[PDB]
């Protein structure tokens, strides 16, 4: 007779959203961009073809100080000041609460009117496409598995194999 | 509770401690309340006064094993299948020894893996898939793979008509509490319209589909899946398309024909496990019964009815309160269902009904063992939910003067009887064996009760047995052999890789076998029937339905007061009835083996696992550790680093829990208590326990894990014991 | 080296252990698989158990008569680490348990009605007083001993 | 969501969720390292 | 009750002591480096005088000095229960008398103090990890290693190794 059923931080989970989508952002267009035949060719030898390897794994260390830095500055002062103890203001914590940081201490704060507000105007631009990065990417990322499942021959595994016509993997289109 | 009641909240109750009676489970802490809340959790003496609901729950939660019964069996068709063995079985049966389970190596395991037929690594069977499977008018892997997931449909879905009650909201009294018609329906359409449509799609499909399996081939060298449509020509080999005949009837002529069903008895010379050619006309022959049958028949009027002099007035109002109870007709059934289930247990054995069973030793005993412990697990509850309802069930005690209030009547009586029935039974139903004992360690044999030495002569045979095989000239047609070939009269020849059954012959060593069955029978029941039959009143105590069923004892007092009650007679008839099915079991396999199981070669001079042994030799219950436990069992005690080797290393455990039981059976409740502080001081010094009140085990609960223990240990210890000798030779 | 034999190094029963014994694992001349993708003895869990040859590493490791194995552990010759570096291991491991014990529970007995939060789990696992301790360095083997859980509350 | 002195609650057996995993993470290191009975460090 | 802490004295002297050696510790590198090819364990001996005589042994060295240390060391102790040591910089500081705003009890997070001339303990602070973290660093390479940096012809890119020891 519908579900009981959730939230709260139902404030939170929307919020690794404008983080997991945007995001898909820059693979959505670079890859497409690709650049079909440029002119022409993807080569890359610089940094690359003779010192031996680039990356794979300092790869990750270098890549993802940064992305480390900052995904964690990320939410853990998106905002919430008061930071800490001891009675209850929900999110769990707004344990911050009623401050947000600062009684008169510093400039806690941006822009005039007592609070935050990024002014009143703007629902339009992020609203929509937005939150659509979330949708879209659910049916991009639809597409991952499309554009490739299928392991190109080079590879049946665990013989059912089960029938057969012929390939599949991607580019654009369809045969249809 | 008090709470929203109202109108006012689909706000559910996750926070706020309790429930479950009045001074609930408190505010104030405590542990008791965490085996209470699990036992008694389904139960109606709370939840509330009014019956109403609790049929609108006993029919959802019911639902939900249906479903179950649907995602098992779904892992065992999916297992039976690609985790194969019964493909590479069946072109090569006689030959493999079945796999379903296989480990992974992780750890030890691979040990448990050990070559089992078709070419490959695994663990072995004693559950007769593989062999329903036979049926399979069709044969294909991933096609199980179907019916398989044909199984996870029924689930979900016979699974969902159980959101689709209690919690949706629900029908009502008149729904059930109009009775009027329901067996009307269940054995006239399905107990009827299956069997029934068994029998469409066993003759159409699986009779062809092993009429010419019987002899060779390689599967697809066969069974298409379809095939077997409209194309009645196939159906060529194996009788008429009717030919000239039109829905059966007499204006029919038979110069050479009888339609399918060409009754047999017997046994397939190339697969013994009774004909097919019968099957359907078996299943056939039911239906119709149930099809005429179910046709009853909207209530009282039959029952109201015959009456006598000392005979059941009230027999005459048999219950309004059986449309009333549940409690009542649960344990009513019980009886039943149990009782007629291990009445599986003997015509499975000497009529084996699938293609390869008695070859198959191990693959059909398991079972008779198995089908055995629900014959008598759900007995013994049979009585308790009686019990259950001599204590409470019913509003007040409009019910009055019957054939109960008549069988209570007497009471110190059917129950003073019965007694005397065991001492007579137990000093000629056990002593019995303990004479050989006395005199036969004495050792003077002229004397001792021998199958040869008191008074019996090389033959047992005219009885009824030789009156059974040899019965096929009376009213009876025919059909070389008999109706189970275990009967005296004639016959042999019964199979090419190992046996099957022959004759089983008797006397003494089975003449007080069959006895001490009788004396172990009857003693338990006893204590059932008079735990049930005081259930609510005595001269021990009166004031003695005031709680409940269960409750501890009474108390110090009158002497003893402490047993009583009845949970607790469905406690101590347990440890009867473990022993009741326990030594029944020990019975069949040291027969079955000891005669019967065994095998033919040249001259079919006959080879039993053991050139009968029990001969003198079970008589002496001695020799049912000489000739039994300590002769078998050395295939257990020797089982390590093998394959099977899980029963063995079973067989410790288990028979390590068992013994742990009396821990739990044998001692005091004030004690763990009392031992239970001492504790919980050292906890509190370095400040760690006083919150939830901890507390030793609920005086019953005590005894709860006595009894389940004692059978889960006491019995596993056979199932080990057991698959380890059938399983390599046997 | 002690009471039973020396290592691997040379240990003639365990060899004769090694050998018959696993590999009859082999028993099965073939059983069939001359090319087949399933039934694994074959490789591994034999070369698993096994390619564990004239090497199983080397850890010294005693063996007595049947050349089984025995641990001495007494801290000498080679045998330390089969007690003490897998001990204090077993120590630190439980301790920060029961440190959390003493732990997602002395944080409960106070505020408002706590009566069985604990059938509950306010922080799973206490997910806050989690790595006290891994973050003890010394700890209660000082503020046990002194103040705290100080004699006083003793 | 979550900041500082102690958080959300969870079920009765969480525990199955913790025997099984976790603890099951743990066969995971014992068939990394197939084999125990003393072992190298680092 | 002792709401909370707390300690004193207490750790933070705990710390100092880390800090001011595990800074002498790596003078113990120091060495090896620029005019360099001179160490690891190098199981010293460490710098070794004279040539008349020792030789091998003349003693367990090594083993006394720290007899030694041992009676100065009860000193420190022989301080810190009872506030004694003249110059008094490390027990709060010199700045001789003060910060003990934290010496008769009631803290929370006190900062403290002590030079006269003047600043601090304090970046004397972080030379005071910076060291103890690099050991736990500097024998932490070790255990596969034992040298630094040259130029861009083939050295500072890590090219194959192996393992930890496994
Ligand atoms: C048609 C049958 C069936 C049904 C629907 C019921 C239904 C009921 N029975 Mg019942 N009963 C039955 C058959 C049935 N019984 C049989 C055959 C017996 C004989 C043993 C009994 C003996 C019995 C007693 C003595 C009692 C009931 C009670 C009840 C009521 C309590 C239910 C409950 O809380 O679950 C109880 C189940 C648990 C709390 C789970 C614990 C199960 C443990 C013991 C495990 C079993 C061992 C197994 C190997 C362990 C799993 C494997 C492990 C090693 C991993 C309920 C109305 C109780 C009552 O008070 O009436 C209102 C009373 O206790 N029954
Ligand atoms: C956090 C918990 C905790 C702690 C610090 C202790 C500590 C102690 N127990 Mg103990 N105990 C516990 C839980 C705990 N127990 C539980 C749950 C039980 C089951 C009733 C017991 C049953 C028990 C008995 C019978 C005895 C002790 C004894 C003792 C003392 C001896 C230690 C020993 O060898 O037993 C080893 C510890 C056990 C057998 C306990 C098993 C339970 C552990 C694994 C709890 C693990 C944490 C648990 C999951 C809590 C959840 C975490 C939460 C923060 C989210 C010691 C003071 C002995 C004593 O009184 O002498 C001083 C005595 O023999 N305990
Ligand atoms: C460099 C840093 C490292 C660090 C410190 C973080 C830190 C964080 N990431 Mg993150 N991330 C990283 C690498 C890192 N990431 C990498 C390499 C990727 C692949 C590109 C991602 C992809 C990613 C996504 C999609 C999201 C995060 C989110 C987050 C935040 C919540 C993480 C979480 O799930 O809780 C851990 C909880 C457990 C129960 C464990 C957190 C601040 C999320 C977020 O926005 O939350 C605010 C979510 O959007 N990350
Ligand atoms: C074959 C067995 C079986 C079946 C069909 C049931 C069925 C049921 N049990 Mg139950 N139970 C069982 C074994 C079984 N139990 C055992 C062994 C125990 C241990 C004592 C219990 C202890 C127990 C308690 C305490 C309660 C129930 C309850 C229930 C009912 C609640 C359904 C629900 O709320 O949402 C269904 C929810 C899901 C499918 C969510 C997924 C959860 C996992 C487990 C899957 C349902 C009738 C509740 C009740 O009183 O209803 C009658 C009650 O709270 N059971
Ligand atoms: C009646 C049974 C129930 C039981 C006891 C098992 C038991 C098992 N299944 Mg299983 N299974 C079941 C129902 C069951 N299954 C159902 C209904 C399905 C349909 C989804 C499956 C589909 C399935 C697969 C695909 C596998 C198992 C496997 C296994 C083995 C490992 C399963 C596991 O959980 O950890 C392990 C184990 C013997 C594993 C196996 O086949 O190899 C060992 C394999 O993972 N099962
Ligand atoms: C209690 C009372 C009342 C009485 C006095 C009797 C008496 C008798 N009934 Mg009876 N009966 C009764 C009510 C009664 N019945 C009721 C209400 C029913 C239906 C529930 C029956 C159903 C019934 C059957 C089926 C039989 C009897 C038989 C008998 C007779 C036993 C044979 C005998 O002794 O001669 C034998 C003497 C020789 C010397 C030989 C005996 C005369 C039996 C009978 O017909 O006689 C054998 C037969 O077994 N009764
Ligand atoms: C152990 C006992 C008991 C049982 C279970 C049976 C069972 C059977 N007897 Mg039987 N019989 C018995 C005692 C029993 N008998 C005694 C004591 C005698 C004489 C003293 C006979 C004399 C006898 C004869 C002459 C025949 C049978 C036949 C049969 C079978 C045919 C089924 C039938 O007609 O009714 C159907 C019942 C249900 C469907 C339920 C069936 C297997 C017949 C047979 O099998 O011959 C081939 C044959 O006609 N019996
Ligand atoms: C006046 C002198 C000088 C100074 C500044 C100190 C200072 C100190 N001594 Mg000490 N000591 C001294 C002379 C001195 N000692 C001499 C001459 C001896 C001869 C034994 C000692 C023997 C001694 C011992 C055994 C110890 C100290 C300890 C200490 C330290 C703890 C304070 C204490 O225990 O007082 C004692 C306070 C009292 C009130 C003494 C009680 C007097 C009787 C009547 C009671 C402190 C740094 C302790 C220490 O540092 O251990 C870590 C402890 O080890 N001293
Ligand atoms: C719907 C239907 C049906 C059917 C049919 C059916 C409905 C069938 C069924 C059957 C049933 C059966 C056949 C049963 C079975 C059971 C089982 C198999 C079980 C077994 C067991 C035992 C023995 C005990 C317990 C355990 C187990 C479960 C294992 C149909 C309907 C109809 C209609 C209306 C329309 C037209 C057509 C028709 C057709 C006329
Ligand atoms: C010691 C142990 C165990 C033992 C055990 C033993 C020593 C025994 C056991 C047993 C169990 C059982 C036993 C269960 C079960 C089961 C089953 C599954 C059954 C089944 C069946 C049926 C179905 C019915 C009847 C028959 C049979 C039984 C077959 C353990 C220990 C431990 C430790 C150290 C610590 C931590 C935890 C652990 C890890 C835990
Ligand atoms: C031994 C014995 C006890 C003592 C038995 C006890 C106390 C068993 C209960 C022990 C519980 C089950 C331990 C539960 C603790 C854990 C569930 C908590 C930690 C959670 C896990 C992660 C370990 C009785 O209380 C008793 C009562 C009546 C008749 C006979 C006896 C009897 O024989």
């Amino acid at each position: 007779s519908d579900p009981e059923s959730l939230r709260w931080n139902v404030q939170a989970e929307l919020v690794h959203s404008r983080w997991a989508m945007l995001g898909a952002a820059g693979i959505f267009i670079p890859e497409f961009l690709t650049k079909l035949g440029i002119l022409n060719t993807p080569s890359w030898y610089t940094a690359g073809e003779q010192e031996y390897f680039t990356d794979t794994t300092t790869l990750f260390i270098v890549e993802l100080v940064f992305i480390g830095w900052a995904e964690g500055r990320r939410w853990a002062d998106i905002l919430n000041p008061g930071c800490v103890n001891t009675d209850p203001i929900f999110p769990n914590n707004k344990l911050t609460g009623t401050d947000v940081g600062y009684p008169g201490g510093l400039w806690f704060d941006p822009l005039g009117w007592g609070s935050a507000s990024p002014q009143k105007l703007k629902e339009l631009r992020t609203k929509e496409i937005k939150n659509g990065r979330l949708a879209m990417l659910a049916v991009m990322g639809a597409w991952f598995q499309h554009i490739y499942t299928g392991t190109g021959p080079i590879d049946n595994l665990f013989a059912a194999h089960l029938a057969d016509p012929h390939a599949t993997i991607f580019a654009a289109f369809t045969p249809k | 509770l008090v709470d929203r009641d109202p109108i006012k909240t689909s706000f559910e109750q996750w926070a706020k401690p309790g429930h479950f009676s009045r001074t609930i489970a408190k505010g104030p802490d405590t542990t008791t309340w965490i085996w209470n809340l699990h036992a008694d959790a389904h139960d109606f003496d709370s939840h509330t006064s009014d019956l109403e609901e609790i049929s609108r729950k006993v029919f959802s939660a019911h639902f939900g094993q249906l479903s179950i019964i649907f995602l098992w069996l779904s892992g065992m068709y999916f297992h039976g299948a690609r985790f194969s063995n019964y493909e590479a079985w069946l072109n090569d049966p006689t030959h493999i020894g079945p796999s379903a389970q296989v480990v992974w190596p992780i750890v030890g395991q691979e040990i448990l893996n050990g070559d089992v037929g078709g070419g490959f690594r695994g663990i072995q069977i004693t559950s007769g898939f593989f062999q329903i499977w036979r049926a399979s008018g069709i044969t294909s892997e991933l096609q199980l793979y179907c019916t398989a997931i044909g199984a996870l449909v029924f689930a979900g879905l016979m699974l969902f008509a159980g959101w689709f009650h209690y919690h949706k909201a629900a029908p009502k009294l008149a729904w059930f509490q109009d009775v009027e018609s329901m067996l009307n329906h269940h054995l006239a359409g399905l107990l009827g319209l299956g069997s029934l449509s068994w029998a469409r799609h066993q003759v159409h499909v699986s009779l062809p589909i092993n009429q010419f399996l019987n002899a060779g081939v390689d599967p697809k060298e066969i069974p298409l899946p379809h095939e077997f449509i409209l194309n009645r020509d196939l159906l060529a080999q194996l009788y008429p398309s009717f030919a000239e005949g039109a829905t059966p009837f007499f204006t029919l002529n038979w110069s050479k024909y009888a339609d399918f069903l060409t009754f047999r008895g017997g046994l397939d010379p190339l697969t013994g496990g009774l004909w097919l050619t019968d099957i359907a006309h078996h299943h056939l022959a039911i239906a119709i019964l149930f099809l005429i049958a179910g046709h009853m028949y909207r209530i009282k009027d039959i029952l109201e009815a015959h009456k006598g002099p000392f005979t059941g007035q009230g027999h005459k109002g048999l219950y309004e309160i059986l449309t009333t109870s549940w409690h009542a007709q649960l344990s009513i059934n019980l009886a039943m269902l149990g009782s007629l289930t291990i009445v599986v247990a003997q015509h499975m054995y000497s009529m084996p009904p699938y293609p390869y069973l008695a070859t198959d030793y191990a693959t059909q005993l398991s079972l008779f063992t198995h089908h055995m412990w629900i014959g008598g697990f759900l007995i013994v509850g049979a009585a308790a939910h009686a019990a259950i309802f001599m204590v409470r069930d019913y509003d007040p005690t409009t019910r009055y003067n019957d054939l109960l209030d008549r069988v209570l009547r007497h009471r110190d009586a059917i129950i003073s009887h019965l007694n005397w029935v065991c001492i007579f039974l137990g000093f000629h139903s056990f002593g019995l064996y303990i004479h050989n004992d006395t005199m036969s360690a004495l050792g003077r044999p002229q004397d001792m009760f021998s199958d040869t030495a008191i008074q019996l002569q090389p033959v047992f045979a005219q009885w009824i047995q030789n009156t059974h095989a040899l019965a096929p000239g009376t009213t009876a047609p025919g059909a070389t052999a008999s109706t189970s070939l275990t009967w005296g009269g004639g016959d042999l020849v019964a199979v090419g890789n190992k046996v099957a059954l022959l004759p089983i012959p008797l006397g003494t060593a089975d003449f007080l076998v069959h006895h001490i069955h009788a004396f172990t029978i009857h003693v338990t029941v006893l204590i059932l029937l008079k735990g049930v039959l005081f259930a609510r009143s005595s001269r021990l105590i009166p004031d003695k339905a005031n709680l409940g069923f269960r409750f501890p004892c009474d108390g110090p007092g009158r002497g003893g007061t402490c047993q009583v009650s009845a949970w607790d007679h469905v406690f101590l008839g347990l440890f009867w009835m473990y022993n009741s099915i326990s030594v029944v079991i020990f019975h069949f396999s040291w027969k079955m083996q000891s005669d019967v199981w065994g095998t033919i070669n040249d001259q079919g001079v006959v080879t039993h696992i053991t050139a009968g042994n029990f001969a003198q030799s079970s008589i002496t219950i001695n020799g049912w550790l000489r000739d039994f436990l300590w002769a078998q069992a050395s295939q257990v005690i020797q089982s390590y680093g093998s394959s099977l080797s899980a029963y063995g290393l079973f067989f410790l455990g288990a028979h390590f829990v068992w013994a742990f039981s009396l821990m739990f059976l044998f001692s005091g409740r004030g004690y763990w208590q009392e031992l239970i502080e001492s504790i919980v001081w050292a906890h509190n010094k370095l400040k760690v326990a006083p919150a939830t009140q901890p507390r030793a085990l609920s005086i019953v609960q005590g005894r709860a894990v006595g009894v389940t223990h004692y059978l889960l240990g006491g019995i596993a210890t056979t199932w080990a014991f057991f698959l380890a000798r059938i399983i390599a030779v046997g | 080296d002690i009471a039973g034999l020396t290592p691997c190094k040379e240990s003639k029963q365990f060899a004769k252990r090694e050998k018959q014994a696993l590999k009859k694992l082999q028993a099965s001349l073939k059983l069939y698989a001359d090319d087949s993708a399933p039934a694994l003895a074959i490789k591994a869990t034999m070369e698993k158990t096994k390619k564990r040859f004239d090497n199983y590493g080397k850890y010294g490791l005693l063996c007595g008569s049947d050349g089984l194995p025995h641990l001495i552990v007494s801290g000498d010759q080679r045998h330390w680490g089969e007690f003490i570096t897998p001990g204090i291991l077993f120590l630190y491991i439980a301790g920060w348990i029961g440190w959390v014990g003493r732990s997602y529970l002395i944080a409960i007995r106070d505020e408002k009605k706590p009566t069985q939060k604990e059938i509950i789990i306010d922080v799973p696992l206490a997910s806050s007083l989690l790595f006290r301790g891994f973050s003890w360095p010394v700890a209660a083997y000082r503020e046990l001993l002194n103040g705290e859980l100080v004699d006083n509350n003793f | 969501m979550r900041d500082f002195k102690t958080y959300l609650s969870v079920a009765p057996v969480l525990s199955t969720l913790w025997f099984g995993s976790l603890a099951g993470l743990l066969i995971e290191i014992n068939r990394f390292f197939p084999d125990a009975l003393t072992f190298p460090f680092f | 009750l002792a709401e909370d802490p707390e300690n004193l004295r207490w750790f933070v002297q705990a710390e100092l002591v880390n800090g001011r050696w595990a800074m002498l510790g790596v003078a113990g590198m120091l060495l090896p480096e620029v005019f360099t090819s001179i160490g690891i364990i190098n199981v010293p001996k460490w710098y070794a005088a004279g040539k008349e005589e020792y030789f091998a042994s003349s003693s367990t060295l090594f083993v006394i000095e720290f007899i030694l240390s041992h009676y100065v060391e009860i000193r420190r102790w022989q301080d810190i229960k009872n506030p004694g040591s003249v110059n008094q910089d490390p027990i709060f500081k010199q700045y001789s008398l003060p910060a003990g705003e934290v010496g008769y009890p009631g803290g929370i997070f006190n900062p403290l103090n002590f030079a006269p001339t003047l600043e601090a303990k304090e970046k004397e602070i972080a030379n005071g990890r910076l060291m103890l973290a690099f050991l736990g660093f500097i024998i932490q390479h070790n255990v596969t290693g034992k040298g630094p940096f040259d130029n861009l012809l083939q050295h500072i890119s890590d090219p194959w190794h192996n393992t930890i020891v496994q």
